């Protein structure tokens, strides 16, 4: 047993003799210097606020000087080479949610340990015995499944983005969007699993599930687009912009509160709901976070606002073409579905896609200045219902 | 002799009343290809804005990039160099540069001047990132290839240092 | 069917989860990292631990929870933040807030690592320690906003992340636990991070720490270091898994161990004279000697036994070890002559050896009375804890010949004229520009990679002006705006002002003008 200074009368006595007998200063804010985005400033920024170390080349930086040690070539451990956009100050971004790591990982904790309870419980009541067979086994197994590797490749996105990003919050905000995604398709993988247990038969292997993202004509178009917005780019405002409040925000949306999680409750599935309540919590949790970088932070920045528009119109014009795109191979699956009258009719459909478009178009569109007109992408999208 | 304060001075003022005269893509590029050579990477042809150089630098990119956005066709912001080149074809041509140098020394010096005439806002941002590491994964492996087999006098012969002092 | 089914009570466990996520990626051209490399990470290689997002959450949650409880419940109803003898609760803001860099970067360092795997299941290892590291950022901010709070001197640990700028210890820093985590190769970065910096230094580090806060009064360091310790042994585990990932590229055989070895020289350069300086410089209480501590972490747990498992990956010790160990010796008394003698370029409160101490110092290290001793109590004689002085010991070196120098690789200082280590000093003019260069391995580095190595240092971006402006303008001042945050002395009274610094008159020189 090691001697504590705390504790041990001797050494106890010394301290005591050698500690002032008052404070020597009053400031006892930790990073009391930081310009508070609310009324006072929060826990969540004093922990997070300037721990990149950043110097003054770097828009908001406190330090000075170069890099200590750079690439082979020049490149610096962090520069403006990284993004096309322009800001007075990298720092400014601030998590809604207020996360760090603290929080973040108490929530989520919440949700591991009461998910395990619920289907435990579910399990012992049986609940599956009313699930639709065919929806069970032919359009959930095989195509939410599928479903995993559209989050996983957005997950994936946020590799380079978690090594290149300019600021301390904008990590944070970039990585726990990272670990949700990859949470997702986990929980999809973890439903899979769970109805294999209670069901002779179903089979929650990944083959056929990875067998239709990477061949299906159904999901041809949004592959593609994952493929790009992951690996064609590396620009991290690109990347996170068009993953986010692109591509996630209309076919992603479309494809889980939409199609899986609303048919989920006109089949009797009383299981997908409880996985998908996750997903699209995780889902306006990341956007809160995505708003602020790219409409306070960038959009409306004092100085680089137009010149920032103009890129996030540029990105915004291609990648919503390509998620149009994606949706519209998309729609194709209602030609599996039984029918329900308002569900999964061309006229069901419309109103979804109105839903979301129309969602989109106040949430992100109009936020930047970009036109759109809803209706136009609603009938592209029509196109590929089939007759 | 006796620098200024570092995040405010005389220098730094100086050059930010050069940037606000740029009026045109044109006349950025030029102004900031010929400051990157200059001032920045070990083969500059002055350290006599050191200190400086790295701010003044930022401040060229972010008047070069307001001009692009407020000049240029959107198009362009995706295809093309602000030389007017296309962008494509400045990572064929540097790309191609890199794979026929014949030493460490020939390849660092390609790499360095990509680096100086074509950084961001010059190239697009995705292009540039790219080539860049596909130049650097080169050179790395000429350097990193027989790491130790020159001794330090070698090295700083072909280095070309002027040695100033060796403590006994 | 519709009647029938098993009802036993059954969940989904983490590895049912875990053993599908390989399969998780898929084929396409573009699939491959973005950052240059000279290696290729295999795609079939797995990782040690089985961890999906929900278990992470709920085994990091549970750990907080009791952290939390300890410091804000149970120490601060004991006071416990007040009871640290001061030298160690001044240690401790460089401590906590240099470290914090390292955690900071090596999130994006992971990240970077994350990227160059292909296997699903080593980028999956490589991004738990991408969260992890987020973990220590606040966990280290955590310390430093405690002491704030509840310690007497709370400047320095409530304004570090501007305040650090100040001093030149901090460059250093940067280099070995910043720049040195992301900036290069991949897998040079990781043989920084993971196999050197944290299988090596941090590890053995962070407990090393908790032991001499709890023998100096701290318990709020013990309480979070020891939970940031749990996490550690998975990212030595991704460093490992590196190797096991490159074994089967041609690259790795002709590259690796170079990686290593300049790797290796890096991280050793920075701890070996600030770690033993801060704990014995730093502390009242000692715990052990660092030479050692150096010995047995270095030497003997990480040289021999550590990297010896690699062996089977065609890894080998590092070449420059012996050389390290030569150095180990005395480099940590050279580096606190010159961060005694800089004093108020930093920003924590610095103690002499007292009389105690020194018996100490001599009889751990024989020779340190008959040097070292004689400086510091030379400098007590002639004024360095009085602020009427006008004596500060930078000025005492310069004017007795003993140049102070930075070298441009590391960035740690070195004094030639009074160092027992074995530094050697270097100087060479390029291009119209003059550099200084302290050792062997670090300047084949700059030779053969100059434009990686382009920092400013202290006395190029200061020269010519006077200290007390310096720090003013880098906001070295308490919220008087007068009264520095960094002082010779651990008491009460006679504090050190802005003015009392102009008094000296310190100017900062050129140190290769002469040469
Ligand atoms: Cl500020
Ligand atoms: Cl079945
Ligand atoms: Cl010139
Ligand atoms: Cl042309
Ligand atoms: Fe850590
Ligand atoms: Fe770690």
């Amino acid at each position: 047993v090691t001697k504590r200074g705390l504790t041990d009368p001797e050494r106890a006595a010394i301290i005591a003799a050698a500690v002032p007998d008052h404070a020597l200063d009053t400031q006892r804010k930790y990073h009391y210097f930081i310009q508070p985005r609310w009324k006072r400033l929060s826990e969540y920024e004093q922990l997070s606020c300037y721990a990149q170390p950043n110097p003054d080349w770097i828009a908001g930086g406190l330090d000075w000087g170069d890099w200590t040690q750079k690439f082979h070539g020049g490149r610096p451990s962090w520069g403006n080479e990284s993004t096309e956009l322009r800001t007075t100050d990298w720092y400014r971004h601030r998590d809604p949610a207020r996360r760090w790591h603290h929080p973040y990982v108490k929530d989520k904790s919440e949700e591991a340990r009461y998910t395990q309870r619920f289907l435990a419980a579910y399990s012992s009541e049986g609940s599956i015995r009313t699930i639709d067979p065919y929806w069970r086994d032919e359009i959930l197994n095989k195509y939410f499944g599928a479903l995993l590797y559209s989050e996983y490749g957005l997950f994936n996105a946020h590799s380079s983005v978690g090594r290149d990003c300019l600021s301390d919050t904008i990590r944070q905000t970039a990585v726990f969007a990272a670990l949700d995604k990859v949470d997702n398709a986990q929980m999809i993988q973890m439903e899979r699993l769970f109805i294999a247990k209670l069901v002779p038969g179903f089979d929650a292997s990944t083959d056929v599930p990875k067998k239709i993202w990477t061949t299906d004509p159904i999901y041809s178009g949004a592959r593609a687009t994952v493929q790009e917005i992951w690996q064609g780019v590396q620009d991290w405002n690109e990347i996170l912009w068009a993953g986010h409040a692109v591509y996630d925000a209309t076919f992603g949306q479309f494809a889980r509160r939409e199609f899986f999680q609303r048919l989920a409750t006109v089949y009797g599935d009383t299981l997908t709901p409880f996985f998908t309540a996750q997903s699209q919590t995780y889902f306006q949790t990341t956007r809160g976070a995505i708003d602020d970088l790219f409409v306070y932070c960038l959009a409306n920045d004092s100085e680089f606002g137009a010149h920032n528009r103009t890129f996030l119109n540029a990105w915004t014009e291609h990648y919503l073409a390509s998620s149009v795109a994606a949706l519209k191979d998309f729609v194709g699956l209602y030609a599996k579905v039984e029918k329900v009258a308002g569900a999964t009719d061309r006229a069901g459909v419309s109103e979804a896609l109105q839903r979301v478009f129309g969602d989109w178009k106040i949430d992100y569109a109009d936020k930047i200045g970009f036109r759109v007109d809803v209706d136009q992408k609603v009938d592209a999208v029509l196109a590929g219902y089939k007759n | 002799a006796k620098r200024e304060p570092i995040h405010d001075n005389s220098i730094r003022t100086e050059w930010e009343a050069k940037i606000a005269k740029l009026t045109s893509v044109d006349q950025a590029t030029k102004f900031i290809q010929d400051f990157r050579l200059a001032y920045t990477s070990p083969f500059r042809k002055s350290y006599d804005i050191d200190v400086d150089y790295q701010y003044i630098e930022r401040k060229i990119e972010e008047k070069l990039s307001v001009l692009k956005t407020e000049k240029l066709p959107v198009a362009d912001l995706i295809t093309k160099a602000t030389t007017g080149e296309d962008a494509a074809a400045v990572e064929a041509t540097w790309i191609a540069k890199i794979k026929a140098a014949k030493s460490k020394y020939e390849a660092e010096r390609i790499h360095i001047e990509f680096r100086q005439l074509y950084k961001p806002p010059v190239l697009p941002v995705n292009v540039f990132l790219r080539t860049d590491a596909a130049l650097g994964t080169v050179l790395m492996e000429i350097r990193n290839t027989d790491y130790y087999g020159t001794p330090l006098e070698g090295l700083r012969k072909e280095r070309g240092v002027k040695v100033l002092h060796l403590q006994a | 069917d519709a009647l029938k089914v098993n009802r036993a009570p059954v969940g989904v466990e983490p590895q049912e989860v875990h053993k599908w996520l390989q399969s998780f990626n898929w084929d396409f051209k573009e699939n491959r990292t973005k950052y240059p490399t000279k290696y290729h990470m295999a795609n079939e290689t797995k990782e040690q631990f089985k961890v999906i997002a929900k278990e992470y959450a709920r085994m990091e949650a549970a750990k907080d929870e009791r952290q939390f409880g300890t410091l804000l419940d149970g120490l601060t109803r004991l006071g416990a933040g007040n009871k640290v003898h001061p030298r160690w609760g001044e240690t401790m803001k460089v401590i906590s807030n240099f470290l914090e860099v390292g955690e900071y970067n090596a999130i994006a360092a992971s990240a970077m690592l994350w990227d160059s795997a292909t296997a699903a299941e080593q980028k999956n290892g490589y991004l738990a320690q991408v969260l992890d590291e987020i973990r220590h950022t606040h966990q280290c901010a955590f310390i430093n906003h405690y002491y704030s709070k509840h310690y007497h001197d709370p400047a320095g640990h409530n304004d570090a992340r501007r305040t650090r700028a100040i001093g030149p210890l901090w460059k250093g820093m940067k280099r070995v636990f910043a720049d040195g985590f992301i900036s290069g190769d991949a897998v040079e970065c990781s043989v920084n991070l993971q196999l050197v910096g944290e299988a090596c230094f941090t590890n053995p580090l962070i407990v090393a720490v908790t032991e001499w806060a709890s023998a100096n009064g701290d318990e709020i360091t013990p309480t979070v270091f020891l939970s940031v310790e749990t996490d550690e042994l998975r990212h030595m585990a991704n460093g490992y898994q590196t190797v096991v990932s490159i074994a089967n590229d041609p690259a790795s055989a002709k590259f690796l161990n170079t990686d290593l070895n300049n790797a290796f020289w890096t991280q050793q350069k920075y701890f070996t004279p600030v770690l033993g300086y801060l704990f014995e410089y730093g502390s009242k209480f000692k715990v052990e000697p660092w030479v050692k501590t150096w010995n047995r972490w270095v030497y003997e747990d990480w040289g021999g036994i550590w990297i010896g498992r690699l062996g089977k990956y065609g890894v080998e010790s590092p070449a420059s070890l012996r050389d390290a160990k030569r150095d180990a010796y005395w480099a940590h008394h050279d580096l606190a002559l010159a961060a005694y003698a800089m004093w108020p370029l930093g920003f924590a409160r610095l103690a002499l050896p007292d009389e105690e101490d020194q018996a100490w110092f001599e009889a751990n290290y024989p020779g340190w009375a008959d040097h070292y001793g004689k400086i510091f109590n030379e400098w007590k004689k002639l004024g360095y804890e009085d602020p009427k002085s006008g004596f500060i010991p930078y000025q005492w070196l310069l004017a007795n010949g003993h140049d102070v120098y930075i070298d441009r690789v590391s960035q740690v200082p070195f004094i030639p004229s009074l160092a027992k280590g074995t530094g050697s000093l270097r100087v060479h003019e390029f291009n119209g520009k003059k550099h200084s260069l302290t050792d062997d391995w670090g300047e084949r580095q700059w030779l053969i990679e100059p434009e990686r190595y382009e920092c400013h240092n202290v006395f190029e971006q200061y020269e010519g002006r006077e200290l007390s402006e310096v720090i003013a303008e880098g906001h070295g001042v308490r919220s008087d705006g007068k009264t520095l945050i960094a002082q010779p002395h651990t008491r009460g009274d006679n504090l050190w002002t802005l003015e009392d610094i102009k008094r000296a008159g310190c100017v900062f020189p050129d140190p290769l003008a002469k040469f």
